[PDB]
């Protein structure tokens, strides 16, 4: 519903929250997770500040971070590989994924999760930025 | 001064109407009177200093 | 951040410092103590630094 | 640190200025005009707080206590005596229009405690 | 916002917290008892500045880059020595390199309002 | 902490400002009424028309007053005299219909014969005076 | 000429009956603006309690008065919507402003539902007194 | 000079004549005074800022005042029999000066107005609510009394934008009516 996070004065909603609980509790709803969160992830809100609007967007990646971390990792790396280059979204907020991303998982890696998520830490707009070099070795290395 | 440098009290409010008072009938007359009154007194030194020249002495109606 | 004081029938501006003397207060407890009420306070006492260093 | 405050001289009471000998490494608090010395106790010649995150809870009287136009709550009781009743208000200092933050005094006239939540 | 901060003019009025001037003639045993080993690595007064880290983060500036402004800004007669980045205490000390009181005043107040980090 | 004892009074209006030091109150009011009760109506009649402030407060002074009019002669007929004299300087107070209710309560043929006197006595005096009696009459009437 | 003779047939008016509601277009409003005042409550507890953060590039005061002004700006636009679909056809309000002849939805919405904000210098009402706008408030209150 | 610190300075007409220690019961006892119609006069505005430490006192001319009833304890100290004396105001010569001098309204001008915790009706002083105070010490004698001349003829003022009764208020005094009793002479 428009003009709920115009709304809002905590840093992240409370119905983000459930949602986080709900992608905890069950797995079955993951893709029903990922499918609201790129809903509103697409949504160009006009009503509020461009830093408001960035760090909904933050909170959104965050939601879609913990989503990761609870077993629904492809779509949603492949969902953040389709913002980077057909997609006409932050590249902050590229790089702000690939930090949380980066900061909680560990190794070993599969082969797909590798080669879904390397080319999105080569794109020179996200890697001279941006640890990243211990994922990059490990990635070198392995695969 | 050193307190509202300081910040410690608040800058003054001139539209604040505790800032301000009113000249009613009375102070406006007063100042006019006070004005005329001074006046007055002084073309009675100016008559009193023209008849003390010659050592004669002024009426006060004149 | 000197204090000056503007006078009435004086064309060009005082320094508050000058005017205290002036008043028959030569020293600066004295005028300290007519300006600030409370020593435990050091902010004043800082503020109050450049008009005394003007007023040498 | 902490501000420094006027220290001043004996005879004839006005302010100490700093003065440096070259003799005997310390410093000089020399009043220059009847040439009065005194040794330093602290080496803070000056600061300067620039962010002057000033403590609001010294800058409050308890006076304000018995202010009838503060408001009053019963749910923030004070620590010192435990009397229930206590006005709140907000900073009024130049650097303060920029927080909303709430400032406590107890409401009974024996302690008059000042506290922030 | 790299250009942003490339474009704001920035002073150190905006990313100091307070700024002191202290007595220090035996740089061996500073008065603030701040890791004189590093001092180690001429004149006895030193201005001490403190800076916080929201605004020196903000800017994304580095002591380096104001320590070599200083310098650029002030030529040899100063000395600007600067560590603690790891111990949450963001200080630079400045000294004079050759009545030097009022000359640490002005440039304080010079480093504080008319030169550009 | 005396009674009378002087000409004029000082702790009289010490012990009025003072109420609200309201148990001394009663003590002086009390110590003054037993000093007066004996009567020296001349300077003991006027000044002891304190103002009064306090109507649920001063309940029990209110009542202790019937008890100082007790004193009867001299001491009630110079009060009820100054309490009708006071009528013509604008008793502004409690002791214009509350204090004359004490002396009303007590009217066992002593505050009818004064009033009657007193009302013969403003009407001897200076003329459009017969409103204000009127008008004290009608008070009267209508507090008791 | 053919319209005017045409409105002595069909005529047009205004009246009481234009700027009234029913009982629960009434409660809506009443409602909303309840809910408005339950948040800016909230938001000022919240600032209150230091629990508010503030915005980036504006200090707790802007980002506090963003929050308020947008509560109460989602209630007069609420209010307004729910008032404009309580008119019938035949409200006159209506007739007069979707013809564009006089009026628009703004004066409609402050006729049946709520008046607004009232501002000065694009802020609200600016504490005049000392931290308040009026004698009759408390100090420090930021209110609707 | 080191007593001024804890002490509140004292000024009368802008005049600091000295400091008291005790503010709050000297403040109580110039009120009694000015209720009482002592040697304080109504029209003497009395000024206590609490924050820091003054006592104002002003009674030059010049203040603009308004009467306030006052509320002691959450309670008008306007009676049902004040209401009853001045009901036949024209029998008993009960007027607007003996409610004056019971203490029961007094004369605020805007200074003492910063002061003053004040009720716009009687309704506000219930206990039984929130109430969103509980110390006011004036209450309005009518809202409405906020109006001039010309705006007290605009019926249902509350209900009009306010530009509108400003321009009432200008064509009120271009009405026709008779202007004076006596101008056949
Ligand atoms: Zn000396
Ligand atoms: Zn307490």
């Amino acid at each position: 519903e428009p003009r709920y996070f115009q709304l809002q004065t905590d840093h992240t909603p409370v119905h983000l929250a459930l949602l986080d609980e709900i992608s905890t509790c069950h797995q079955l709803l993951h893709p029903q997770v990922l499918q609201l969160l790129v809903k509103l992830f697409e949504t160009e809100h006009s009503q509020l500040d461009v830093m408001e609007q960035l760090e909904l967007k933050k909170t959104l990646l965050d939601r879609m971070v913990h989503l990761l971390s609870r077993g629904y990792v492809l779509p949603v790396v492949s969902y953040i590989r389709k913002c980077l280059e057909k997609l006409d979204t932050d590249i902050s907020l590229i790089r702000y994924f690939v930090t949380e991303v980066l900061d909680v998982i560990a190794p070993p890696y599969t082969s797909d999760f590798v080669q879904l998520f390397l080319p999105i830490l080569e794109n020179d707009s996200i890697a001279g930025t941006i640890p990243v070099t211990e994922f990059i070795a490990h990635c070198k290395s392995n695969f | 001064l050193l307190l509202a440098a300081l910040g410690r009290r608040e800058l003054d409010d001139r539209d604040h109407y505790g800032n301000k008072r009113l000249d009613l009938a009375g102070p406006l007359l007063a100042f006019l009177f006070r004005g005329m009154f001074k006046n007055l007194l002084k073309e009675v030194r100016i008559y009193a200093q023209k008849f003390i020249d010659r050592g004669k002495d002024f009426n006060l109606e004149l | 951040q000197r204090i000056v004081a503007t006078l009435p029938y004086i064309k060009q501006e005082v320094p508050i410092i000058i005017v205290f003397r002036a008043l028959g207060f030569v020293s600066d407890r004295d005028i300290l103590e007519h300006i600030i009420y409370d020593f435990e306070d050091p902010e004043m006492m800082e503020m109050v630094k450049p008009s005394l260093d003007e007023a040498f | 640190p902490g501000f420094v405050g006027i220290r001043f001289c004996q005879e004839c009471n006005n302010m100490l200025y700093p003065k440096e000998d070259k003799e005997n490494r310390i410093l000089l608090y020399a009043c220059r005009n009847c040439d009065y010395q005194q040794e330093a106790d602290n080496s803070c010649i000056y600061v300067n707080k620039i962010t002057h995150e000033v403590d609001e809870l010294t800058q409050i009287i308890a006076d304000v206590s018995q202010d009838p136009t503060l408001p009053r709550t019963e749910d923030h009781p004070c620590q010192k005596c435990g009397h229930k009743e206590a006005v709140f208000f907000q900073s009024h200092s130049a650097r303060a229009e920029d927080a909303m933050r709430l400032y406590y005094v107890c409401t009974a006239p024996h302690c008059g405690h000042r506290w922030t939540e | 916002k790299d250009i942003l901060c490339r474009l704001e003019h920035t002073t150190l009025r905006k990313v100091t917290a307070n700024t002191a001037i202290y007595y220090d003639p035996n740089p061996q045993s500073t008065v603030v008892a701040e890791d004189q080993e590093w001092v180690n690595v001429i004149s006895p007064w030193l201005l001490r500045v403190e800076l916080d880290r929201k605004h020196m983060t903000d800017r994304k500036l580095t002591m380096e880059q104001i320590a070599e402004k200083i310098n650029a800004g002030f030529g040899d007669d100063l000395n600007c020595i600067f560590n603690d980045d790891n111990a949450e205490k963001l200080v630079l000390r400045i000294r004079i390199m050759n009545d030097d009181d009022v000359f640490l005043r002005c440039i304080e107040s010079n480093m504080l309002t008319d030169m550009t980090l | 902490t005396c009674g009378y004892k002087e000409v004029r009074l000082l702790a009289v209006q010490k012990l009025e400002m003072w109420l609200q030091l309201t148990r001394p109150a009663q003590d002086l009011l009390m110590s003054v009424c037993m000093n007066c009760n004996t009567h020296d109506m001349d300077v003991i009649s006027h000044l002891i028309k304190i103002r009064l402030k306090p109507k649920v407060l001063l309940n029990h002074f209110m009542l202790c007053i019937r008890e100082l009019l007790s004193a009867h002669k001299d001491n009630l007929g110079t009060t009820i005299k100054l309490v009708i004299f006071n009528e013509l300087s604008s008793a502004r107070n409690p002791n214009n219909m509350q204090v004359l209710y004490t002396a009303l309560q007590h009217s066992s043929e002593l505050a009818p014969k004064f009033l009657a006197m007193v009302f013969q006595d403003l009407l001897t005096n200076k003329d459009d005076y017969l409103r204000a009696s009127r008008a004290l009459l009608r008070e009267i009437i209508k507090q008791t | 000429t053919v319209i005017n003779n045409w409105l002595l047939i069909e005529g047009h008016t205004i009246g009481i009956g234009d700027s009234i509601a029913d009982s629960k277009t009434y409660q809506d409003i009443q409602n909303t603006i309840k809910k408005a005042k339950q948040d800016v409550i909230e938001v000022i507890e919240k600032a209150h309690n230091n629990e508010l953060e503030p915005t980036p590039g504006n200090t707790l005061r802007q980002t506090f008065e963003n929050q308020v002004n947008r509560i109460l700006n989602d209630a007069r636009d609420k209010t307004g919507s729910s008032a404009q679909k309580s008119l019938s056809e035949y409200n006159n309000f209506k007739s007069m402003v979707v013809s564009g002849a006089k009026g628009s939805k703004i004066n409609i919405s402050q006729v049946i539902a709520v008046v607004g904000q009232q501002n000065v210098e694009g802020k609200r009402i600016p504490f005049g007194f000392k931290h308040r706008t009026l004698p009759h408030f408390i100090k420090d209150d930021y209110g609707p | 000079p080191a007593a001024i610190a804890d002490a509140t300075k004292i000024f009368v007409n802008g005049c600091w004549v000295g400091i008291h220690k005790d503010p709050e019961q000297l403040m109580n006892t110039l009120r009694k005074l000015r209720r009482q119609m002592d040697i304080i006069v109504s029209e003497v505005s009395m000024i206590r800022d609490i924050r820091e430490r003054e006592i104002r006192i002003y009674t030059d001319a010049g203040r603009i005042c308004r009467p306030l009833l006052i509320v002691e304890k959450q309670k008008l100290l306007l009676k049902k029999r004040h209401i009853d004396q001045l009901k036949e105001r024209e029998y008993n010569n009960y007027s607007w000066q003996d409610l004056v001098a019971s203490g029961v309204v007094e004369y605020i001008d805007t200074l003492e107005e910063e002061t003053v915790m004040l009720a716009m009706t009687p309704d506000d002083l219930q206990e039984k609510e929130v109430a969103y105070c509980s110390t006011y010490t004036h209450c309005e004698i009518h809202p409405s009394m906020i109006l001039g001349v010309c705006a007290s003829i605009i019926p249902f003022p509350d209900h009009n934008q306010s530009p509108r009764n400003t321009y009432q208020s200008a064509m009120g005094k271009q009405a026709m009516g008779v202007y004076i009793t006596n101008f056949h002479v």
